[PDB]
């Protein structure tokens, strides 16, 4: 009976002074918003609703019209930053939070979600939501032994609204609320179900995006032993965050990435090197380039895992992308490596596919590769065989390449011909 | 990111 109702009888129902009509009415609402396709979320609120919405939320005594009340403004939420707003401007977030306390699940888990759809549209408002004091009630909810005694979808949404108060960055989420969630983030990381795992590990991805200060909070929390666990997960919903955070940690200072080697990270990056999905190579490719950047032990721990000839072949067949974040790793490590180490890179065949890789377009990977070309040459120069590496690059078609390397960019042809004259 | 309820 609330089925294809017309704007004109949905607001002449909540116009009236009958909360069963205004009832019926906000459903008919909540059924069109909530329809597959084109939901009329512009037509509803040209039309005035989302104030009587807001103060529908408020209806103790009708807990049906407060439940479609608020599916009616989460699904307006969920569209534009306009349409997010408009929500915000009908007083919707304070009446979301004190939802959060409603004895039914149902209101409160929508009150959550509604929450989660206000703080994702950008910093400004998941920063009204913490300040109009979402997080006690929020935590409140999750204040139990055992998470496994909450349903499934109520852990979901209540995650992935955390997820959004963890998220954004200019400003990135405030420190308080950071050291109040986080402590619940965990025990949600540690929860048997895979959606809530996938959700936890993009709020730990969101926190970890930030100076080494954010990144320490987190490592303080004992998070990266189960953030490496789940990089070996067999769904890449919770592979894809639990990557792009350890990667966020190896940003950080030398003392954070042993953390990941510590925890044993460098033992998953063989398979995640090798990952059919391009995003997960490149993103993984990225995070060994910040490795081999650290200490000269943390490059030989890269080195006794066996992850040399693992870059040598994302540097031989894969994405341009992520073959250029290998150049990257191969250059970062002939900048800190000892010789022992850079020798160990040319033993396991890291010249042909960086000579071949300088028949690319970019300058930025020709300016990356022909600095690593000199590294191993001076490496080369201290154990007096830059000849043999003359022969070698010769054979692979380099000297060539560098030849050629009449090019717009002037380091490029600059240090092309400083290696041309200095070894070949 | 943000999630419409639909059905
Ligand atoms: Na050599």
């Amino acid at each position: 009976g609330t089925v294809n109702w017309s704007v004109e009888d949905i607001v002449k129902g909540i116009n009236s002074n009958n909360l069963e009509s205004q009832l019926q009415a906000t459903q008919a609402a909540r059924k069109l918003l909530s329809r597959e396709k084109q939901p009329p979320i512009d037509n509803i609120i040209r039309a005035g609703l989302i104030p009587k919405f807001v103060s529908f939320l408020g209806k103790t005594d009708c807990s049906p019209i407060q439940f479609e009340s608020a599916w009616a403004l989460t699904n307006i939420a969920s569209g534009t930053s306009e349409q997010t707003k408009a929500v915000v401007d009908g007083g919707a977030i304070p009446a979301f939070i004190s939802l959060l306390a409603s004895p039914h699940a149902h209101i409160s888990e929508q009150a959550v979600w509604a929450l989660g759809n206000i703080a994702g549209d950008g910093s400004a408002f998941r920063d009204l939501v913490i300040k109009h004091g979402a997080i006690d009630p929020l935590l409140a909810l999750l204040a139990v032994p055992d998470l496994s005694t909450l349903a499934c979808g109520y852990l979901r949404n209540l995650t992935w609204t955390l997820s959004n108060l963890c998220r954004n960055k200019n400003p990135a989420p405030p420190l308080d609320a950071v050291e109040q969630i986080l402590p619940t983030l965990v025990r949600l990381l540690h929860h048997n179900d895979p959606e809530v795992l996938a959700d936890s590990c993009w709020a730990i991805s969101y926190l970890t995006d930030g100076p080494n200060e954010r990144i320490e909070m987190v490592v303080k929390k004992g998070v990266v032993p189960q953030l490496v666990k789940l990089l070996g997960a067999t769904e890449l919903p919770i592979v894809t965050p639990a990557l792009r955070a350890i990667g966020n940690i190896v940003t950080g200072t030398d003392e954070q990435t042993q953390k990941v080697i510590d925890a044993g990270a460098l033992a998953v990056f063989p398979s995640l090197l090798t990952n059919p999905k391009t995003n997960i190579q490149k993103e993984a490719t990225w995070t060994m380039s910040n490795i081999t950047a650290g200490r000269q032990d943390q490059i030989q721990q890269v080195v006794n895992h066996g992850l040399v000839p693992f870059l040598v072949g994302v540097l031989s067949k894969a994405d341009f992308k992520t073959q250029k974040e290998a150049a990257w790793a191969i250059t970062n490590y002939t900048s800190g490596g000892t010789v022992e180490q850079i020798v160990y890179l040319v033993h396991c065949g890291i010249i042909e596919p960086l000579m071949n890789l300088l028949s690319a377009k970019d300058t930025k990977i020709i300016q990356v590769i022909l600095d690593a070309i000199s590294n191993i040459f001076q490496a080369a120069e201290k154990l007096g065989e830059t000849e043999k590496l003359s022969i070698m690059i010769e054979e692979c078609g380099g000297l060539d390449k560098i030849e050629a390397l009449r090019h717009e960019n002037e380091s490029v042809y600059k240090a092309s011909l400083n290696l041309i004259e200095k070894y070949f | 990111r943000k999630r419409r309820r639909v059905a």
